[PDB]
């Protein structure tokens, strides 16, 4: 949830 | 064992992690051991190995315990962003669908902190703050419950793991192949996660033959200790829950 936010935001 | 085509492929693959790997965690194994062992030119660390020295060490919380574990949380928060750009470069990985890029790094991030971390440990502590500090082990034990335990299976783990001796070259192959693994819970296409970890995990096995001719099952202790890494990793994320639930 804070995980995912940050590793799709770092995949953009 | 013959060098040929296949073979000279899976070493353009090594070499290929290596760079994108030095790209990604600037502050390599190899400078991490030059700092520990005192072998280098550049600044030499602060060492935290009390209260005091801990104080003049940061020269907001009122609580030095709860400080130190925010510091802990923000470069966890760095950490699973240069995994993540590691990732983008790993043959295969951006083709994937996004969810599966997701559930990859998300079930991943913790085991492959576990492993970047030994290469920042010795049997005295931890650097920090890109080399310019170090944290004792014996110091860290030294804080409240439930802190003062937060870090010790990582010293557990990286005790007996950096006595395997990797370097980053078989570092940057090692962390790739967790990334994919076909396993991790919720995952829409399995199938073609294991095709780019089957041709990462001979990119590993070569790797090892050709770089630790003392260690003859190198590559078998190693896929040990990713299994080792699933049991540390839910053990870390359950007692991560325990401080979210009794520390505001
Ligand atoms: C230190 C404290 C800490 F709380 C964590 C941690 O794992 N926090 C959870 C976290 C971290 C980052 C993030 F984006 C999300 C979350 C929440 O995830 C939920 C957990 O369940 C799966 C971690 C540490 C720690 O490991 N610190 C750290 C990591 C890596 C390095 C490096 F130098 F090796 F790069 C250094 C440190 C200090």
């Amino acid at each position: 949830m804070g995980l995912e936010a940050i590793i799709r935001k770092a995949l953009m | 064992m013959q060098l040929n085509p296949e073979s000279a492929d899976l070493r353009a693959l090594a070499k290929h992690l290596y760079d994108s790997y030095i790209k990604s965690f600037p502050l390599t194994k190899a400078k991490a051991r030059a700092i520990l062992t005192g072998k280098t030119t550049d600044k030499s660390p602060f060492v935290i190995y009390d209260m005091n020295s801990l104080m003049m060490g940061e020269d907001q919380s009122k609580e030095v315990a709860i400080r130190i574990f925010q510091g802990c949380q923000f470069r966890s928060v760095e950490a699973v962003q240069e995994i993540t750009e590691y990732a983008k470069s790993i043959p295969g990985f951006v083709n994937l669908d996004l969810n599966d890029q997701v559930t990859l790094l998300k079930y991943g991030v913790h085991e492959i902190i576990y492993t970047m971390l030994a290469s920042l440990m010795n049997k005295d502590g931890v650097l920090i703050s890109e080399g310019q500090g170090f944290m004792t082990r014996e110091f860290l034990k030294s804080l409240r419950k439930p802190f003062g335990d937060f870090m010790e299976p990582k010293f557990e783990f990286a005790v007996k793991f950096n006595a395997l001796e990797l370097d980053d070259s078989d570092l940057a192959i090692f962390i790739a192949v967790i990334i994919l693994s076909g396993d991790r819970p919720g995952l829409l296409n399995v199938k073609p996660i294991e095709d780019i970890q089957d041709n990462l995990l001979q990119a590993l096995e070569l790797q090892l033959k050709l770089n630790h001719p003392e260690s003859s099952q190198l590559f078998a202790k190693l896929l040990q200790k990713m299994t080792d890494l699933r049991q540390i990793v839910t053990e870390h994320v359950q007692l991560l829950q325990v401080i979210k639930k009794t520390e505001t």
